[PDB]
């Protein structure tokens, strides 16, 4: 808690797409953005493009889940407000297990796919994504689903409750 | 003179140097590295260090790289971090290389050379119209 | 798309294209030439023409060359002189090539592409500091 401060945790398989990152950066008052994904971290071409389109005044970083736990374990970012970008709620539960503190998780968007169920206009969940959301809720963590801060906030459990019992 | 190291994705650094030498004659105290798919920044840091071991870095080192944020840039950034007279300049082009190599012989100060490289690199981009 | 031809003294043009393709994937409708000591602008005009014969030049041609005033530039200048949608831009660098190749696919107008190439080429030159 006396270390970095998670300004917001946005889940999105697209990471930065459109101005969702631009508007969310100014509204969230975020000057730093860290991407946690082993698949992207292994793509040097994609990392270059994301780093070259990093919003002005905002820095974009690319690290893996194991490396991310260590960056947070460094008080060098104490008080610093950083935004966490994830592609799947599974990676979020992993950070929590490492002793990372998360009060709430925001679902930005998830590419739909066959075998998955559509819960929102562009949010899909599989039996694995749902299982991770239930564990976060059981820990008292709030789960909100919303594409833009200007759109009505919905509860992840409510959307999954009307689908999965 | 001030040392210059050129780094670009792929194998273009060696050719940018060759092009410069076609214009100016063979150059001394210049190194270069390549970056192949499969390599990471740590590989590149070693490559840069091996090149630096062969250069006279007493007056400083200027890393000229292809683009801001790529691996060549990221690795060079980690080397210059708390070093005096070490700088990384992205967007390397022939006008920048030629002007920088020419001025280097008149023994300019480090800040003077860095400023000239950025200015000539940018002024070198011009459309005929 | 709009055709792009890269020309530099020496053999760097092919490598600048290779570097770009390492970042963006293989490119279509792009040509390049080399310039060897002993050749003159007239040799280069023929080389450029042979490359153009293989390109789709219906929307226009953008020659990206190393430096203002060199033979590659002079020969390209003689070709674009009274041709609509033909331009020569000196100071080619990776930021310019990458941004230009990316925008080209969204079918921009010729003036839009020329303006973007000059702006991204210049903005791509930046020191870390």
């Amino acid at each position: 808690n006396d270390y970095m401060v998670i300004g917001l945790a946005r889940i999105d398989d697209r990471l930065i797409h459109g101005q969702v990152a631009t508007r969310w950066t100014k509204e969230t008052n975020v000057s730093r953005i860290i991407v946690v994904s082993d698949e992207v971290a292994a793509d040097t071409v994609r990392k270059t493009l994301l780093t070259q389109v990093a919003p002005p005044g905002v820095t974009a970083h690319v690290v893996d889940v194991a490396k991310m736990i260590r960056v947070y374990n460094n008080p060098k970012y104490a008080g610093e407000r950083v935004m966490l970008l994830f592609t799947n709620p599974t990676d979020v539960e992993r950070l929590v297990e490492g002793g990372v503190k998360i009060t709430s998780v925001n679902v930005g968007g998830m590419a739909f796919r066959q075998g998955k169920t559509q819960v929102n206009n562009a949010v899909s969940v599989d039996e694995k994504d749902i299982e991770a959301f239930k564990k976060l809720n059981a820990r008292g963590i709030e789960l909100e689903v919303r594409k833009v801060s200007t759109d009505p906030k919905l509860k992840m459990m409510d959307l999954i409750s009307k689908i999965d019992k | 003179t001030i040392a210059i190291v050129i780094g670009t994705h792929g194998w273009a650094a060696e050719q940018l140097l060759k092009t410069a030498e076609m214009l100016l004659g063979e150059q001394e105290n210049v190194g270069w590295i390549d970056f192949v798919p499969g390599e990471n920044a740590e590989t590149l840091i070693e490559k840069y260090n091996a090149q630096l071991a062969k250069l006279d870095t007493t007056k400083g080192v200027l890393f000229l790289v292809d683009t801001w944020g790529g691996s060549p840039f990221n690795a060079a950034s980690r080397i210059v971090v708390d070093k005096e007279h070490y700088e990384v300049i992205a967007g390397v082009n022939i006008p920048m290389l030629v002007e920088t190599l020419m001025a280097r012989d008149d023994d300019p100060s480090f800040d003077e050379l860095v400023a000239l490289a950025v200015e000539t690199g940018r002024e070198g981009v011009k459309a005929l119209k």
